[PDB]
DNA sequence: TCCGTGGTAGGGCAGGTTGGGGTGA
DNA sequence: GGTTGGTGTGGTGG
């Protein structure tokens, strides 16, 4: 997270450390969903350019943690995976179109202060939600800036920006499947994800129920926090159905 | 699904991080 | 009105964990 | 102590 902010303890109880095993490594952020399932970026997990392609034992996830680093001590949870699931139109050559993962934990999380499940969105709130100018939240322990890490979780809050924007912003081809959000260089406010914040949600609370909802998995961007550059978050209410249909299909 | 959404150490005690109220006055 | 037939990729033209519907271009 | 203990400087920092 590039110009971010130290997160308040609890503040973002969902938020996830995906880790390798061996060499143990952070890899990515991921998010809370259930008691069972974790909710990360694909190319956190399978990303061929780098022959990287991780199976369900070659990864952790740490949840209710606050230092990067440091074992808290009866507060986090180390949980092994049971499944992974990965979306079948994932496209990891053009522009991580769909770049979602489902994660299955070998065994129930306990919540707590420090751990506790975010919603994620219908029709209604998304509906209501999803327009250019209102700010979301991203968190994570990704890089502060582009070529050190923090001592602690990051947050940074930032606004959906416009399509036409987003699409003139990149050379990449854009999906309705992906939104981005950012300031612009004439909004004097800044801010960024960057590499290691995938997976981490980008969140909204509703002003309808106070809870707050996740629309967006952290997948990609070009640099951090550069002037006239966006983030790019997976469009997670486009893709809610297959997220039922796997719960579901295999709770 | 139920519980969802609510932090216990914000929504459950009515306390306000310092910049939620961003995010709410952004949105018009 | 278009948004599947390979693509990220098998087998097949329908659907699956996937071709729905959305600030949709 | 802390977001959390104590034959308390590591097991995970200070
Ligand atoms: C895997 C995630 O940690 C990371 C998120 C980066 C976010 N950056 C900003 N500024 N919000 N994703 C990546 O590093 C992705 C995955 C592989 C390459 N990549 C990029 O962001 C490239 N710079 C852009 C890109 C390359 C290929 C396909 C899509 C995007
Ligand atoms: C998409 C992809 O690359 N999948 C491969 C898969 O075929 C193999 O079974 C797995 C287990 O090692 O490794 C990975
Ligand atoms: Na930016
Ligand atoms: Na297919
Ligand atoms: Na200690």
């Amino acid at each position: 997270i590039v110009e971010g902010s130290d997160a308040e303890i609890g503040m973002s109880p969902w938020q996830v450390m995906l880790f390798r095993k061996s060499p143990q490594e952070l890899l990515c952020g991921a998010s809370l969903i259930s008691d069972r399932w974790v909710l990360t970026a694909a190319h956190c997990l399978l990303y061929p350019p780098w022959d990287k392609n991780f199976t369900e034992n070659d990864l952790l996830v740490r949840i209710g943690k606050h230092s990067r680093t440091r074992y808290e001590r009866n507060i986090e949870k180390i949980s092994m995976l049971e499944k992974i699931y990965i979306h079948p139109r994932y496209n990891w050559r053009e522009n991580l179109d769909r770049d979602i993962a489902l994660m299955k934990l070998k065994k129930p999380v306990a919540f707590s202060d420090y751990i506790h499940p975010v919603c994620l969105p219908d029709r209604e709130t998304a509906a209501s939600l999803l327009q250019a100018g209102y700010k979301g939240r991203v968190t994570g322990w990704g890089n502060l800036k582009e070529t050190g890490q923090p001592s602690v979780l990051q947050v940074v809050n930032l606004p959906i920006v416009e399509r036409p924007v987003c699409k003139d912003s990149t050379r990449i081809r854009i999906t309705d499947n992906m939104f981005c959000a950012g300031y612009k260089p004439d909004e004097g406010k800044r801010g960024d994800a960057c590499e290691g914040d995938s997976g981490g949600p980008f969140v909204m609370k509703s002003p309808f129920n106070n809870r707050w909802y996740q629309m967006g998995i952290v997948s990609w961007g070009e640099g951090c926090d550069r002037d006239g550059k966006y983030g790019f978050y997976t469009h997670v209410f486009r893709l809610k159905k297959w997220i039922q249909k796997v719960i579901d299909q295999f709770g | 699904e139920a519980d969802c959404g609510l932090r216990p150490l914000f929504e459950k005690k009515s306390l306000e991080d310092k910049t939620e109220r961003e995010l709410l006055e952004s949105y018009i």
